[PDB]
């Protein structure tokens, strides 16, 4: 997940053609990350030390 | 118990600008929001904005855009908030309260769970 | 902008001249960058002037 | 329009069936179930009766409870008591990251 609410703005960039970009933020800035639970990432481990 | 006791009521004419400052004990400062709302004399009730303790990030309704402006000081554990460009409109009894848990991973900025108060200010835009 | 204490995530806010469609005219605008796709431009000490 | 819409004040004597509800718009009470409201008395506290639609806070006493039906939360009543005269404000997320209240409410028990 990303929390953070971006906003998208764009920019006119020669004849016809658009430029993107992130504007403001969005209320209050957080960090990125991803989650996994403990004990199954130990199963996991363990069984392929088993091998 | 929690208490987010503010200071005393002090009042300027219309034009200028005036203060209210919000303290807060025995928890904890920097672990949850500080909001600020407005209780209008002849009114219901209104939001002036929240208050990020740590990092000091805030935003405002959008009817105080320029208008106010938030601040804190973590050692003390007060945080301050200074309306500008007065009205008689701007007459409430004023109050500051906490906010939700602050988290890194998620924005529980604006969660509207006012859960303590401070114990109010009667500023009339005399 | 700068953050002290903690821990911040942020990212910069830079802005650059834009030549519109027409070829004779240009206008400031900005955009918000993550950190890895700005470098800073000269060699030469400047803590403002950047480059993708 | 000013906050979010609410009655001006509503009644009722003890055993009689009230709703004090709110409403607003879709870029408001209806996403995040976030509604919540407030019990003031003259020269006290906004005390802090319901979140979170329809949980309630350590407290308050469980005759008081809450819904939500799409773009309105309403204030559901049970029991009501001399206690109960009372406003009951309402405050609930607005877009773009802020909050957004209610007119209020008095109530008088009949
Ligand atoms: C990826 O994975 C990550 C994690 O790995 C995951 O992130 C997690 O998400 C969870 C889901 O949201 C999130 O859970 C919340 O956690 C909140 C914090 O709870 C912990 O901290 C407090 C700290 O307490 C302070 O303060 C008290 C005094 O109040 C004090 O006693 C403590 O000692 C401590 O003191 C501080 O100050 C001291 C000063 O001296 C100092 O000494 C201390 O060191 C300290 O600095 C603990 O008390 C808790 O027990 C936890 O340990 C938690 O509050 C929150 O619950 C609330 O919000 C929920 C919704 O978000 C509600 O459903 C729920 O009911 C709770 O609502 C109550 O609380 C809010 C405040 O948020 C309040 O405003 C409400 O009105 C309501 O009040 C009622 O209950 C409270 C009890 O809370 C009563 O006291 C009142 O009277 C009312 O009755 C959530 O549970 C989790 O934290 C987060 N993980 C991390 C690491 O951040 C992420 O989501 C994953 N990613 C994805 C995509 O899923
Ligand atoms: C995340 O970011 C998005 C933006 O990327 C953000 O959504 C935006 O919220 C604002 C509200 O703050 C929306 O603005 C609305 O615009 C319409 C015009 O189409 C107005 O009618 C709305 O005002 C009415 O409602 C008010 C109450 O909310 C009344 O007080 C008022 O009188 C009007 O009757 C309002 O201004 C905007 O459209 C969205 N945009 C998008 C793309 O969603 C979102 O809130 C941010 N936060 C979260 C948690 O998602
Ligand atoms: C990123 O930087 C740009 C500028 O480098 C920021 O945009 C600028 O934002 C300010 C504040 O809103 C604007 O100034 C204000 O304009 C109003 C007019 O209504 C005026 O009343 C105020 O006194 C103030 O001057 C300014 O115009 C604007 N500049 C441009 C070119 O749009 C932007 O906010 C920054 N974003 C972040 C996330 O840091």
């Amino acid at each position: 997940t990303r929390p953070n609410n971006n906003t998208r703005k764009s920019v006119r960039i020669g004849p016809g053609q658009t430029f993107y970009a992130t504007g403001d933020i969005i209320g209050d800035i957080k960090q990125a990350h991803c989650n996994i639970s403990e004990e199954k990432w130990n199963d996991t481990l363990q069984k392929v030390g088993i091998e | 118990e929690v208490q987010l006791v503010q200071s005393g009521a002090e009042m300027k004419n219309p034009g200028a600008s005036v203060k209210v400052s919000c303290a807060a004990s025995g928890y904890g400062f920097t672990d949850f929001y500080i909001h600020w709302v407005r209780l209008a004399p002849g009114h219901g009730l209104q939001w002036m904005g929240w208050m990020n303790p740590k990092t000091g990030r805030t935003n405002n309704a959008q009817d105080f855009q320029g208008r106010v402006t938030l601040t804190r000081d973590t050692s003390i554990g007060t945080a301050y908030m200074e309306l500008r460009r007065l009205t008689s409109d701007d007459t409430a009894v004023y109050y500051c309260v906490t906010g939700g848990w602050i988290s890194p991973y998620y924005d529980s900025s604006y969660y509207p769970n006012f859960d303590h108060w401070g114990q109010g200010t009667l500023i009339t835009v005399s | 902008a700068t953050v002290k204490n903690g821990t911040v995530e942020e990212m910069k806010n830079c802005s650059f001249n834009t030549t519109t469609e027409i070829r004779d005219k240009e206008k400031k605008e900005y955009a918000l960058f993550y950190k890895p796709d700005i470098v800073p431009l000269s060699e030469t000490n400047n803590t403002s002037e950047y480059r993708l | 329009q000013s906050a979010l819409t609410q009655p001006a004040s509503v009644s009722g004597s003890p055993g009689q069936s009230i709703t004090i509800s709110c409403t607003g718009t879709s870029y408001d009470v209806a996403k995040f179930d976030l509604v919540s409201w407030f019990q003031q008395h003259p020269g006290k506290a906004p005390k802090y009766m319901i979140y979170e639609v329809n949980k309630w806070p350590s407290g308050v006493s469980h005759r008081f409870s809450g819904s939500k039906s799409g773009n309105t939360a309403s204030l559901t009543i049970s029991g009501l008591q001399a206690e109960d005269e009372a406003d009951y404000y309402c405050c609930s997320f607005g877009g773009s990251a802020t909050v957004v209240c209610g007119g209020g409410t008095k109530v008088t028990v009949l």
